[PDB]
DNA sequence: AACCCTTTTATATAGTATTTTATCCTC
DNA sequence: GAGGATAAAATACTATATCCTGGTTAAAGGGTT
RNA sequence: CCAAAAGAAGUCUUUCUUUUGGUUAACCAGGAU
């Protein structure tokens, strides 16, 4: 509706959306942008958090700074991080296998307390990788993405417990640091409220009180009002700061000399320091506003100080008095409760940037480390700040962190909605967060505070399930880490359009309403009583005049893959999980074709998942061809923007970009002026509009099976092209002289047809499995000094003519035409890995029609391979002599509740042939709501039912009652939606007429042509001779534990022996089978599996006298 | 019984080993931390791969090469040591390392329960104390001369 | 087609939950790269 | 010892199997599996072999 | 696991608003995490049988 | 008493002594068993347990050394006490202290965890294992078929 | 200037089994 | 008041279905040749 | 057990003789039923 250039696609929405959905991709920019500090991060803090605007390398350095001695003769410090240019575009970063960063400097200074001659300097800090503008970062060519992690915010936790004996309850509190020790308060069968500093062992909590510096007079005039703390101390057992530190010394030190001095280097080191002890700002301000502590004033350090655990304690014990509020001395009052640890208020979101910048933290570390041990072995007075600075810990650091993560993961570029949905991800597994094993069943539901933060459909199905999730459509992040959504705020029953984002706890604290709910034109609702969500996500009936706020819209609750599935409020939660999860495996096809019915969110996810080419800036076109377009802006310049054409992607797919504009039109800053993968003028098209017949026939499409009509096959329909990449390089190695040429020993020249003058096969060329693509050979080494041979090579000059050619073979089940060949190489200093001198690629095209076994899916969850594919003269055909696309089974259409499809199915029809309503005399009752614009449309209209607003069951009976004729006057489906077919194999009419429409089916990327294997004999392992696995190399199916049961249970000997000896690892039995298989005669009898012998020989190395007797 | 196994098998008995056993398995010994030579890619003498304690690397060849031939066989080369046979015997010879100072096996001290300990009556704290050089133990004292 | 005729072949299809995961049938030749399986037995086997 | 060494806990298995010095006399269908003999069961009895 | 006392009150054909939608997932995943938990211990007990 | 008795007993019966918990030789698996292989580009391809023999050895030849060139008696037993953490990392790494660790920070496989666990040789290659003339593919519904 | 050696706190529960240790009972 | 006996807690180890594919496999410092 | 080279015979392309050469693992991640 906003984009200058899109297809008219008319809505069938009722309400109105007062906020446009913001960038999809804002979460990724904006939270790295803060951490190198861009002017355009400065201005929006400028809006909102402008007291104290600090980017993260700033905080980290600002942290570390500044660095002294123990005698603090001499200081170190940080400041100003800069960066320059990145050192090549993207493209050219991609091509070169070269990483995308920006070199970094600081200014270093050093000062000498004793002389005060200041040295500073620039000094460089390495190459720092740089974010693009899609939100990925480019990592030794390949395109990595980050993901944020949901992990568990620092603070104070209270929580209750049930015990077995007492049957009373137990009342506990947690203090978690970011980095730092742990002291857990409890309460526990005999009243002692006793703390467990550091995790060693319980203790009473006067011994801890008393270290502090409290008389036992002060302990019982401040908490002197539960029984639990009086009967404590009047039972404690000692007294006085040196006797309470000493015991508290015994308990942490392992039996360590009992120094009264060390008690305090102890204590104070472990909590009240600010070098092994931190709660960060998030830490702080959950901590002040749990315990209501001082709030007028800002953050100004993050440690913990004696009045937040002794605030922490009246805090437990009036907990498990009884008290339901709190007040402490100089602070506001707080409720008294239990805290929940699956709270969206208490789960934090580490971002792309925080994640960066604790990598950063530990390589400052590691450098603070090696500068304050290089200090005092350096001479004084001969000290600048160039050579204190280690720089390869960083480096090192932030290098191992975009390879070895599992929060750093290759981009998912099977289709754009594939990489759209992995960069609005989030992972609750990885390093600080819960394991996938691990994990109950309490934290993979799905809590009352996740609406609108997380969607609840999307989520993977595997043992994954609940751990992985997506951001809604409107949520943002906050600089705590913590997800907010925009409310539209009522004001005595008049719905205001003034959008505040709230939290997970105002949001609790607040009623909130529904975006569907019968606004009057003038913001007041139309009856009184409207579901609203309370504290504890109870869902109600209100009276119109409690209501504090109301959603921006429906559709609020989804995130982008789940907003695509039209009728969505029609498909059962398990369907439509499905259904998600399975747009995002589609395939892009060779030519693409939007939905006849969508839901108006393919345009914005398709440009901003950014495999489109947008208009930079208004202008002109003045060239366009399949490799550029060259635009004329309105001053003087011209832009040329060049095209992707058949480029592999990180999945194997193609990555076509083709113009759709013309040599004479204007363009506008923001329209769309080239395609992509998956897109159809801008708009995301995953798969095919197919006519389909919902009837069982012949039980072909029996049990989930699909049948095809044989026209998606001549017409190209459902084809894709997939390309594969094969690599292969030359290195010294000590012998030396790794070369690539044609000379190659033991191949004759029928077998170096293709390979051009230089090795590489020629382009154009077809390959089948086995061929040679790129001709290599590597010194065959045994160098040996034989007296003939090695006296002839010294003096007289034979030659070693050593070589055993390591060639590049296109491996099992592989072919296709070669359509690139890119080699690099050590003599035009190009940039490649130390010890290598030249490096080689080839890539392999292959075109693939849909054939049995092939999945298919729609949107709805309705997926399955394709049983069949019957020519075109037999299959079911309307009045008119229209054959149907695909046939799909009734019986699995109800009992699994996503009638949804059936819906799309109608409508589909009606988009199809178009329809008009004739308002001769009053427009009828049931097109009294449909907007205007829709009382007639065209054939091949495009039509779009939001997610949870759309077309009602009444406008579908009607746009199915009124609806065009093909050619002639002849209506082929009936106001019920159903057509006669006739039976295409026999000829005569189906007795009852049968559901025909238009579905939106999409391919998945589950080919059989990857799947079948077969094998006889081939490679087999080493260490046991068991055969190898996998397609690549050859490989045998496992026949595994549970397999060898049923063949016990069958009584079967003779097959299991066989299996397990002769066909596995008999080295033997196997080649005196072979014989006796090729020559006719009886297969002879197993002997002994070779794994026993190892097993034996494994025992044998442990010290085992493992004998076999007889 | 049966070494090698030709498959009529009557038993399967485990029990302990006694270094005499161990030193009756080995064809030799291990004291040099080496594995192959880079330079011409044939493993190195008293190594880990040492060719005279396992066998040839290749069928019917010894280390010096005065041998290549099948009409040599169960002869042990004079020079490099190297017995003439098949390859197949290097994953059949087994070696050992002759220990300067001795060892205790962990199986039988650290998995719980203790098999030491209850053998000796310590507990696994002194126990471990003793092993690892952190405290010293009375190993015999003389009551005839002690009074 | 002489060679595989009355030449059993075992089908199998993990996980085998139970001694029907395992069968027996005769083998015929089918153009395609998917195996057909007799809409009988998918009970068994517990294979949609 | 060797099926109970191969169902679990097989170091413990055998370590107490090692110092009690056990003797395995190949009676079960697991271990003539492992071993790669004849389970005696169904067609593999000496009735039917 | 107790019922939420409100209840859902429309049918799939008609279409549930979004809090009965959002008020569905809770069974629904706890549906699919029960039965991915069961299948696995399923196996186990299998194989100690 | 009950518990040390079974110890006791297993001891007593057997003809086997209890010498055998201490270890003197230490035996090395045949280098089939344990191979390293060549890959392309001169690189080298370890079985993981060289690292740990190659570890074995180094401090048994030290400490033969240093013993033989005479040395005060703290050294000495420095030396033993990491021999035997070096012989405990090879039998079972991990199960006191720190896992000794590779490339990476990953920890080794020792010669115990070749036989424990769903990876072990036992259920893993001794009771399933992969087999020649087998094949896999997707399959489809086939109403034509007799059963 | 290039080899050889060395070395580098948490979202789990559930079940059982053995070693402290801490306190209570008995003489 | 001292010693033995029994609860308690405190740690130590074991286990958690099947199958397939794709990306990686060290750097830094000291001593020596 | 395969590949390359040379020699002989015949067939118009198979056989015989000699020489040379000639397979991995472990982790992490992602999917499927
Ligand atoms: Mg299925
Ligand atoms: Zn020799």
């Amino acid at each position: 509706n906003s984009v200058p250039g899109a297809p008219n696609r008319v809505s069938f929405a009722k309400l109105r959306e007062p906020l446009e959905v913001p960038g999809l991709l804002d979460v990724q920019t904006d939270s790295f942008e803060w951490l190198i500090g861009s002017p355009r991060w400065r201005e929006s803090a400028a809006e909102r958090g402008d007291v104290n605007p600090v980017g993260g390398l700033e905080e980290v350095l600002y942290e570390l700074s500044p660095i002294e001695d123990f005698s603090g003769s001499m200081s170190l410090s940080f400041s100003d991080p800069r960066f320059d240019d990145v050192k090549a575009p993207v493209d050219e970063c991609k091509d070169k296998d070269m990483t995308y960063a920006a070199p970094l400097f600081v200014t270093a200074e050093f000062i000498n307390n004793n002389t005060g001659e200041i040295k500073s300097q620039t000094v460089f800090m390495g190459d720092f990788p740089m974010m693009t503008e899609k939100g990925t970062f480019i990592i030794n060519g390949t395109e990595r993405v980050v993901v944020s992690q949901l992990v568990r915010s620092p603070g104070v936790y209270f929580d209750e417990t049930i015990d077995k004996s007492t049957d009373k309850t137990l009342h506990s509190v947690k203090v978690i640091p970011s980095r730092g020790a742990w002291l857990e308060f409890d309460v526990d069968k005999r009243d002692t409220v006793g703390v467990r500093i550091d995790r060693k062992r319980r203790q009473p909590v006067t011994v801890l009180l008393k270290a502090l510096g409290w008389t036992s007079e002060q302990i019982v005039e401040r908490f002197g009002f539960s029984e639990i703390m009086r009967s404590t101390l009047e039972k404690d057992n000692t007294v006085g700061t040196d006797e309470a530190l000493l015991d508290i010394y015994r308990k942490l030190r392992p039996g360590e000399p009992p120094t009264k001095e060390s008690a305090q280097t102890l204590l104070e080191n472990l909590f009240f320091k600010e070098k092994r002890y931190d709660l960060a700002r998030v830490g702080r301000y959950k901590v002040n506003k749990k315990l209501g502590l001082h709030v007028g004033e800002p953050i100004t350090s993050s440690t913990l100080t004696e009045e937040d655990v002794v605030a922490t304690i009246e805090y437990l014990v009036r907990l498990h008095e009884g008290q339901t509020t709190m007040t402490v001395p100089g602070g506001v009052e707080v409720p008294v409760e239990t805290d929940d640890i699956d709270h969206f208020g208490n789960r934090r979101l580490r971002t792309v940037g925080e994640l960066i910048q604790n990598q950063i933290r530990v390589g400052m570390s590691r450098m603070e480390r090696v500068v304050r041990e290089r200090m005092t072995t350096q001479d004084v007075e001969a000290i600048t700040p160039q050579t204190l600075i280690n720089i390869r810990p960083v480096v090192a650091a932030i290098k191992e962190f975009f390879g070895t993560s599992q929060l750093s993961q290759f981009m998912d570029q099977n289709n754009p909605l594939s990489g759209l949905t992995h960069k609005r991800r989030l992972s609750a597994l990885g390093p600080g967060g819960l394991s996938r094993e691990r994990a109950g069943l309490e934290v993979r539901d799905v809590h009352p505070s996740h609406y609108g933060r997380m969607c609840p459909i999307e989520t993977p199905e595997g043992p994954n399930i609940g751990l992985i999730g997506s951001l809604s459509v409107y949520a943002r992040v906050n600089p705590f880490g913590f997800i907010e959504t925009p409310y539209r705020k009522v004001v005595d029953g008049v719905v205001s359009d003034e959008i505040v984002y709230l939290t997970a706890d105002e949001e609790d604290r607040h009623v909130v309403a529904q975006a569907n709910s019968p606004i009057d034109a003038d913001g007041r609702f139309v009856e009184p009583r409207v579901l609203v969500r309370r504290k504890a996500g109870e869902v109600e009936y209100v009276p119109s005049s409690e209501v504090d706020y109301m959603d921006v819209s429906p559709r609020q609750m989804v995130s982008v893959a789940t907003a695509m599935i039209p009728f969505l409020e029609h498909d059962d939660a398990n369907r439509a999980l499905m259904g998600a999860n399975m747009q995002r495996q589609a395939v892009p096809l060779v030519r693409s074709e939007a939905p006849l019915v969508g839901t108006g969110m393919e345009l914005r996810a398709a440009i901003d998942a950014g495999d489109v080419v947008v208009a930079e800036e208004s202008g002109v076109i003045e060239e366009v061809s399949a490799d550029y377009i060259t635009v004329m802006h309105d001053n003087g310049t011209r832009r040329t923007y060049r095209m992707r054409k058949f480029a592999r992607s990180n999945h194997g797919t193609c990555a076509n970009q083709c113009p759709i504009v013309d040599a004479g039109d204007r363009v506008e800053a923001g329209q769309v002026i080239a395609d992509g993968p998956c897109t159809d003028d801008g708009e995301m098209a995953l798969g095919k509009n197919l006519l389909v017949a919902i009837m069982p026939w012949e039980g072909h499409n029996y049990e989930d099976a699909i049948i095809l009509s044989n026209r998606l096959v001549e017409e190209d329909v459902l084809t894709s092209i997939h390309i594969e990449e094969h690599e292969i390089d030359a290195r010294d190695t000590k012998l030396g002289a790794e070369e690539i040429t044609r000379d190659i020993p033991n191949i004759s020249d029928e077998v170096l047809a293709d390979l051009d003058e230089r090795g590489i096969v020629r382009i154009g060329a077809e390959v089948r499995d086995g061929d040679i693509l790129v001709g290599k050979v590597t010194p065959k080494g045994e160098t040996e000094l034989t007296p003939e041979e090695r006296l002839l090579r010294a003096i007289f000059g034979e030659k070693a003519r050593e070589v055993r050619d390591t060639s590049l073979k296109v491996p099992h089940g592989e072919s296709g035409k070669v359509i690139g060949i890119r080699v690099f190489s050590r003599e035009d200093e190009d940039e490649l890995p130390a010890g290598v001198n030249e490096l080689v690629r080839v890539y392999v095209a292959q075109k693939r029609k849909i054939s049995d076994g092939d999945k298919l899916a729609g949107r709805h969850g309705n997926k399955g391979v394709i049983g069949k594919i019957l020519p075109v003269e037999d299959m079911p055909f309307l009045a008119d002599g229209t054959p149907v696309d695909i046939i799909l089974n009734t019986h699995g259409v109800p009992r699994r509740m996503n009638i949804g499809q059936i819906l799309e199915t109608h409508l589909g029809w009606c988009a199809h042939s178009g329809w008009k309503v004739d308002a001769a005399k009053g427009v009828p009752d049931w097109a009294a709501r449909l907007p205007d614009e829709l009382l007639e449309a065209q054939p091949n209209a495009i039509v779009s039912t939001p997610v949870f607003d759309g077309a009602q069951e009444a406008e579908l009976q009607g746009l199915l009652s009124c609806t065009l004729p093909n050619r002639d006057g002849d209506v082929l489906v009936d106001a019920d939606g159903k057509a006669m077919l006739f039976d295409g194999r026999s000829g005569e009419p189906f007795p009852y007429p049968v559901t025909v429409g238009y579905m939106y089916i999409m391919k998945l990327h589950h080919l059989v042509d990857d799947k079948i294997h077969a094998r006889s004999t081939g490679p087999y392992s080493m260490i046991t001779q068991q055969p190898l696995g996998g397609k690549a190399q050859f490989g045998g199916q496992r026949f595994g534990e549970m397999e060898c049961w049923a063949m016990q249970a069958y009584g079967a000997a003779y097959t299991l022996q066989e299996l397990l000896t002769i066909k596995s690892d008999d080295t033997v039995g196997r080649v005196k089978v072979y014989e006796a298989i090729v020559k006719g005669e009886n297969i002879p009898e197993p002997g002994i599996p070779e794994s026993f012998k190892v097993l034996l020989k494994e025992l044998q190395s442990l010290c085992l006298n493992v004998e076999v007797l007889s | 019984g049966a070494m090698l196994d030709v498959n009529f098998f009557d038993e399967l008995r485990i029990g302990l080993a006694t270094a005499e056993d161990i030193r009756q398995w080995s064809y030799g010994e291990v004291k040099k931390p080496e594995t192959i030579n880079y330079r011409t890619l044939k493993p190195e003498k008293d190594g880990l791969f040492c060719e005279k304690i396992f066998g040839p690397t290749r069928d019917w060849e010894c280390y010096c090469g005065k041998y290549k031939r099948v009409r040599f066989k169960g002869i042990i080369c004079e020079r490099c040591g190297v017995e003439v046979t098949r390859a197949k015997v290097r994953r059949e010879r087994m070696g050992h390392i002759e220990l300067a100072a001795p060892v205790t096996h962990i199986w039988y001290f650290k998995g719980v329960p203790s098999r030491l300990g209850y053998l000796l009556d310590l507990a696994p704290k002194d126990l471990e104390k003793i092993i690892y050089f952190a405290a010293y133990v009375i190993t015999s004292v003389d009551e005839e001369m002690r009074h | 087609e002489e060679v595989i005729a009355e030449h059993p072949v075992l089908l199998n299809r993990a996980p085998t939950l139970h001694r029907l995961g395992i069968q027996a049938f005769e083998p015929m030749l089918v153009e395609g790269k998917a195996i057909q399986l007799h809409p009988l037995v998918c009970e068994a086997f517990n294979a949609d | 010892w060797l099926s109970a060494a191969s169902f679990q806990e097989t170091t413990r298995v055998l370590t107490d199997a090692a110092i009690n010095c056990r003797s395995d006399k190949l009676n079960g269908l697991k271990e003539n599996v492992i071993i790669g003999k004849l389970i005696p069961a169904g067609t593999g009895i000496n009735r039917y072999r | 696991g107790e019922f939420i006392p409100r209840p859902v009150k429309s049918s799939f054909r008609e279409g549930l608003t979004v809090l009965e939608y959002f008020i569905n997932t809770h069974g629904a995943r706890k549906g699919l995490a029960d039965t991915a938990l069961r299948t696995a211990d399923s196996g186990y007990l299998t194989r100690r049988l | 008493a009950l518990k040390r008795l079974k110890v006791v007993a297993a001891f007593q019966q057997s003809g086997n002594s209890p010498m055998g918990m201490v270890l003197d030789a230490v035996p090395v698996i045949p280098p089939e068993l344990r191979p390293m292989v060549q890959l392309d580009g001169g690189r080298f391809a370890t079985s993981d347990l060289n690292d740990l023999y190659r570890r074995v050895i180094n401090r048994n030849n030290r400490l033969k050394r240093l013993i033989d060139l005479g040395a005060p008696e703290i050294i000495v037993n420095n030396e033993k006490r990491m021999l035997q953490e070096s012989v405990d990392a090879l039998f079972d790494n991990g199960r006191r202290g720190r896992p000794v660790t590779g490339p990476g920070n990953r920890p080794l496989k020792s010669l115990s965890d070749l036989l424990k666990g769903k990876q072990g040789r036992f259920r893993q290659n001794l009771l399933g294992k992969r087999v020649d003339y087998s094949g896999r593919s997707v399959i489809v519904v086939g109403p034509q078929l007799k059963l």
